[PDB]
RNA sequence: UUUCAAUGGCCCGUCUUGAAACACGGACCAAGGAGUCUAGCAUCUAUGCGAGUGUUUGGGUGAUGAAAACCCAUCCGCGAAAUGAAAGUGAAUGCAGGUGGGAACGCCCUUGUGGCGUGCACCAUCGACCGACCCGGAAUGGAAGGGUUUGAGU
RNA sequence: GUAGAGAUUCUGACGUGCAAAUCGAUCUUCAAAUUUGGGUAUAGGGGCGAAAGACUAAUCGAACCAUCUAGUAGCUGGUUCCUGCCGAAGUUUCCCUCAGGAUAGCAGAAACUCAGAUCAGUUUUAUGAGGUAAAGCGAAUGAUUAGAGGUCUUGGGGAAGGAAUUUCCUCAACCUAUUCUCAAACUUUAAAUAUGUAAGACGCCCUUGUCGCUUAAUUGGACGUGGGCCAUCGAAUGAGAGUUUCUAGUGGGCCAUUUUUGGUAAGCAGAACUGGCGAUGCGGGAUGAACCGAACGUGAGGUUAAGGUGCCGGAAUGUACGCUCA
RNA sequence: UCUGCCCAGUGCUCUGAAUGUCAAAGUGAAGAAAUUCAACCAAGCGCGGGUAAACGGCGGGAGUAACUAUGACUCUCUUAAG
RNA sequence: CGAAACCACAGCCUGGGGAACGGGCCAGGCAAAAUCAGCGGGGAAAGAAGACCCUGUUGAGCUUGACUCUAGUUUGACAUU
RNA sequence: UGACAUUGUCAGGUGGGGAGUUUGGCUGGGGCGGCACAUCUGUUAAAAGAUAACGCAGGUGUCCUAAGGGGGACUCAUCGAGAACAGAAAUCUCGAGUAGAAUAAAAGGGUAAAAGUCCCCUUGAUUUUGAUUUUCAGUGUGAAUACAAACCAUGAAAGUGUGGCCUAUCGAUCCUUUGUUCCCUCGAAAUUUGAGGACAGAGGUGCCAGAAAAGUUACCACAGGGAUAACUGGCUUGUGGCAGCCAAGCGUUCAUAGCGACGUUGCUUUUUGAUUCUUCGAUGUCGGCUCUUCCUAUCAUACCGAAGCAGAAUUCGGUAAGCGU
RNA sequence: GUCUACGGCCAUACCUAGGCGAAAACACCAGUUCCCGUCCGAUCACUGCAGUUAAGCGUCUGAGGGCCUCGUUAGUACUAUGGUUGGAGACAACAUGGGAAUCCGGGGUGCUGUAGGCU
């Protein structure tokens, strides 16, 4: 007869490999973000970098 | 359902993009040109022997369709279409 | 004999307390979330906009994203051998902050003051917790506490 | 084994209950009679139906009737049958009362005198019951849950009232008047 | 090696949750007997060359003896540019960009699970450039300005 | 009724026979719609048929021969040397899919990145979430048996002088305070078990820079920069970890404990957790796939588990206190 | 010795009297043309007549008894003919 | 003079367990060469890849107002004219 | 006879006479029934999540230009006391009234200066892009959430609006059709028809990740299946029969001479049924005949007990399967 | 300390009955020309301060109904883990751990933030 659904080897197979964790990244897409956050935070950006690089040619 | 014959509403067109007044009416399919090229296909298909080729609707059921409304636009002349729900009688005004 | 619905076998999971129904106290709406901050999910069965799964319910995250009126709170789920990030936008009435985080930063706070007092004083701090450690020695006494004897009770019909 | 089945709009073919009459005796009775209760209750949990409970009442109303006449035992039945336990039709067939350990079966008080009697009756009543029954001299005054020492230092004091097989018990809650009108005997003790 | 004694040992293969099965095949023995070749594709590995790579479609030493080995020219195949249905257009603001981790190396502190400086590979991320799309857009052209986007790109 | 032509019964003989249809007795017909020789004609979706799908060279509900053809088969059978290192699944989704495939999972091989930052089928601390066990019905809802009082207002009958918009007590009804018993699709409460998160260096405090976002506003958000705290780097325990590429088999499961549903029940069917058999040998239960103990290279010595010590059978016809005659 | 009733249905037959409809081909108009739009046409067919020693019918059905079903019962329509 | 069917190996029973009726396994009853003629209780005896049923995206004979066609037949147009 | 017919080509009708092919799936065998085939609510669901059955109680393929959106005002269902008329609390007042009403359609959850009722204005039921949740393989479809870029509605405004308070109400390839633009192509160069493309939708696929599809075989065939029925064993007893317990009783009069209700504890089942563990490369299948053996739940024969003149007859009663039937 | 305005927690704050409230504030209250809306200045509006603490409001008092908190109930019910434990079974006991509800009794009957007025 069909429909044999059952979960008693689900879990320890499952657990043979274990239940693995996403690898963690310092910095996520800000695809996710809001748009005008993104975008602000696009030319807050770009004007830190030029900041640090007029402060270290100047030095 | 009931649909006003005019409603104020987004106006895609280029020359007005903004909110105007569209006339409301039922979109209803073509006359069926026999000069299409799957017309056309279809019958050297089914031209000299070897009976049908294509496979034909024999079954028919869910007689409600999809509402489509087809938005004019008074000075611009562009008409939007519009998709709603399935309903069996529709009433314009 | 089974449905999928969004809200199945949610009638108690999504209902309000006893005596607690109608207005929504209005500090949750005061409350300021950034991102970084964990939060738990509680869903309000009052607010249906913005309402998060289920499975989210008793939940606690990390904020990713805030907009106008909803957060970004991120949770792991198993599917399996696995766990998936989930990003769920939820208003910030089905939202609160952790309290754990809160005795966290205070017991962060603590143990920078009693680093920096121990600098100051040239000792020792402890500033590592420790489980809960064996009973000592005591000399627990007996004057105007004599001890009873007790003997077991006899079985009888209390009825 | 099966989940509870009562009678809901869910399934409201269960047929009626065979037992109907549940109390035998002196259903007026007052405090100062039938001072002396005894229990018959079942040792372990059975399905007791309610065609057993309508024989066991029949034995019991017949022999205390003729053996003690009407005035000499308030028995009653405590089960009520709210469980259905199906049998397939020639789907709810009957009514079963589901009892644990400790719950009261049979509950009759009678005076002193007829404390031999109320044990012959409820002695002879085990053989229409399925499974293992025990009977008990209660300690408390008739169906009150009081015992038989703080019921008559009740008594004594002057804070019952009987109303009808029951009576009204002084409890220190309530307005003063409310207690003062209605208790004359009552000592209000100041401390 | 044969045999005796003690103890243990069910008939192999197969389908099957489960075979000693009253499930199937098998009386015995010898010989034969079943994942091969080809046109492709994908991963990995080895070899040669390397922004190139592939002599054998073909021609010559070649008659002696030459189905081999060796030599030789122009096409062409793949790669060096992508994007769009197409008309078409077609990849550097910079050290061919910034950030974090990061091999190896160098310099110190003193023994450290130590600091400083660059930083290969790889991943994550913020940008820049090319094509397409959506824009404003100051006869034909889309030069500058853009974008919540899109490509198997630089 | 003989010859000839047939084949009713014995359901006889035989039934690896004399015989791939015969033998014996019996029986039908026997001068015509009779039997039969030779010649000739009709050929396979055709012939022929007093019609049985009958006959058409022992082949007929479509003859035989050769080729297409080594036709296809989700089906059955088989599939050939050794030893080492590993080692499953009968589960998710989709498919005119249910004896089959694709997909994910479980596995092997090839590796690569790195090795002190981080992990964990675990506990502790701190902080969330649940509505099952239990409990309650004089608390909401439903179900449930019977008493006491109010209810001079028809919610039922006559009577008091036919007589009453004046009254009685059985009739029902409402309310009040105790009182009997329940709820998987009731609940104020509410466990145990299970479950989410965190346990500082990518850390904590001040200086300062960016922005086209935001604020009345350098206001704030985010990203940063430079300096102080680097000696319990902030619970216990343990342990090297992670990421790729390709591919095999599997996609019928079953048993036991516990929690159950449907069934009168079932060595029944269907769900949840764990441990097993499948793929697990060994000691024990006289025997046994799952039960108890225990997981296995080849041996020596010692000691045990579960289980036993009258004989079979290795081990006390041991010790102490009682019960039992079947 | 009889072969009774039914042409409602499906067959068969007779109608060309509908022109209700139509293919190919031909005709008229528009267009620059492919082409489009209009009328035109035989047969079939829709009706009409006949036919049962043609197929067949001589009662169809609906809600329903202590598993269920039921057809006890509750009732209608007979329809071509009973 | 002289076969054949059949043949995993073989052949005494009871009970137990077991793929739920064993010749083999476990516990018992027991057990003595080599043979002849019968016999029909067993070997779930032999034959024959169940002919009953189910599955197969396997067929065939037959039927019809199944789908797609077709010989024939009827009518019309064009040519012969 | 005669430019008719015949013949040749094309076209319409008819054509099981003949050909080819189909005639779904799930299923406690199959068929029938039903849709558990695409779905939602409560429960089974054993307090994270997940969790099956042809388990239970029920709904769904619609409906709404308002029953969508905004704003303002009011508070409901019931109860008590009054106003007429005659029951009609129709209707009109004053108080009580935590929602016991309503919220389109099933259920659950939510809602009281509202999410309910009334009034005013409107079409955010609009265009576009990315992100996210559920079913999930983290594919598709469907449904949903929070934003961003425009145009708007409403309100004084803060704000609220990308359909219905939330949980159901739906659709790929190919083809056709519609909308769209100073869009591209018809490849020798142009113009106009026509055709083909890019982008956004709809047509129907309910077997709902989507074939175009009637039966029979009592002449039948093949590959298999004990994954699957009849049959065969084995297990179970819904039913029936049988054996004890309690004693209200009947038995002129005595509760068990003997019957003996209602219940209760068991045994058997030769009644089919339940499941599908063995058997489909094969266990010959009812009855009758013949023959042997075994059990007692004893018809007779042997010996006993119970009541009453005896003699019969009853409990066949107690042992008893030796011997007959 | 009291009052007003805006609130936070949202009944130790609600509902009921009875005693008190100096000043200020609040409220009750006096009118309809204007803005505004009703059958009706009842409500919503505007313009006011003659009159009143009587209603609202605040506070206190109930062996008040509820609500909050703590103990009894009770380590009781229940439950994780274990046995070649008992019992035919239902169930029960024990061992290593966790641990209620309800009833009853005792106590209580709002606290608090900002800005301003008050013999
Ligand atoms: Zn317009």
């Amino acid at each position: 007869k069909s429909k044999n659904h059952t979960n008693h080897n689900q879990n320890k197979k499952a657990h043979r490999n274990g239940i693995k964790r996403p690898q963690k990244h310092r910095y996520d897409s800000l695809k996710y973000r809001d748009a005008k956050f993104r975008r602000n935070q696009k030319f807050a950006n770009r004007g830190t970098v030029e900041a640090i690089r007029q402060a270290k040619a100047s030095a | 359902v009931n649909i006003p014959k005019t409603r104020k509403t987004y106006c895609p067109g280029k020359n007005c993009r903004k909110h105007t007044v569209h006339r409301v009416t039922q979109y209803k399919k073509g006359p069926d040109s026999k000069l299409a090229q799957g017309k056309r296909r279809y019958d050297r298909k089914q031209s000299g022997f070897g009976g049908q080729t294509k496979p034909v609707f024999h079954k028919k059921a869910k007689v409600t369709k999809k509402v489509v409304l087809r938005l004019e636009c008074v000075s611009c002349k562009y008409k939007n279409q519009l998709v709603l729900k399935r309903c069996k009688h529709f009433e314009l005004g | 004999p089974h449905s999928y619905g969004i809200r199945a076998r949610t009638r108690y999971t999504f209902q309000r307390g006893f005596r607690e129904h109608g207005q929504i106290r209005l500090s949750t709406y005061l409350k300021t979330y950034k991102v970084g901050d964990i939060v738990d999910i509680k869903v309000n069965g009052a607010v249906q906009k913005g309402m998060p799964h289920k499975y989210y319910h008793g939940k606690t995250g990390v904020v990713y994203n805030v907009t106008q009126s909803s957060v970004g709170v991120l949770i792991y789920k198993v599917v399996g051998n696995r766990y998936m990030e989930k990003r769920v936008n939820v208003r910030i009435e089905h939202v609160k902050h952790s309290k754990c985080r809160q005795d966290f930063l205070d017991r962060v706070k603590a143990n920078e003051a009693k680093r920096k007092e121990a600098k100051a004083q040239g000792k020792t701090v402890q500033l590592r917790r420790q489980p809960a450690p064996p009973a000592t020695a005591h000399f627990v006494s007996t004057e105007n506490n004599e001890p009873v004897t007790l003997h077991p009770v006899a079985y009888d019909t209390t009825i | 084994k099966n989940k509870p089945y009562p009678k809901s709009r869910y399934n409201r073919a269960v047929p009626d209950s065979k037992i109907r009459i549940f109390d035998l005796g002196r259903k007026r009775a007052g405090v100062d009679e039938f001072p002396l209760c005894i229990h018959l209750v079942s040792n372990e949990y059975e399905q007791i139906t309610s065609e057993a409970l309508e024989a066991a009442r029949i034995c019991a109303n017949k022999y205390l009737v003729k053996i003690g006449g009407k005035d000499s035992f308030h028995l009653r039945v405590r089960a009520h049958p709210f469980h259905v336990v199906r049998i397939n039709k020639m789907k709810p067939n009957g009514l079963v009362a589901r009892v644990n350990i400790g719950q009261i079966l049979m509950s009759v008080r009678t005076k002193d005198s007829s404390r031999a009697t109320a044990i012959e009756a409820l002695r002879r009543c085990q053989y229409k019951f399925p499974g293992q029954q025990r009977i008990i001299v209660s300690k408390k005054w008739g169906f009150s849950q009081y015992a038989r020492d703080e019921y008559i230092e009740k008594r004594s004091r002057g804070e019952i009232i009987p109303d009808g097989c029951y009576a009204k018990f002084l409890n220190k809650r309530g307005s003063l008047q409310e207690k003062l009108d209605l208790f004359p005997e009552a000592s209000f003790n100041l401390a």
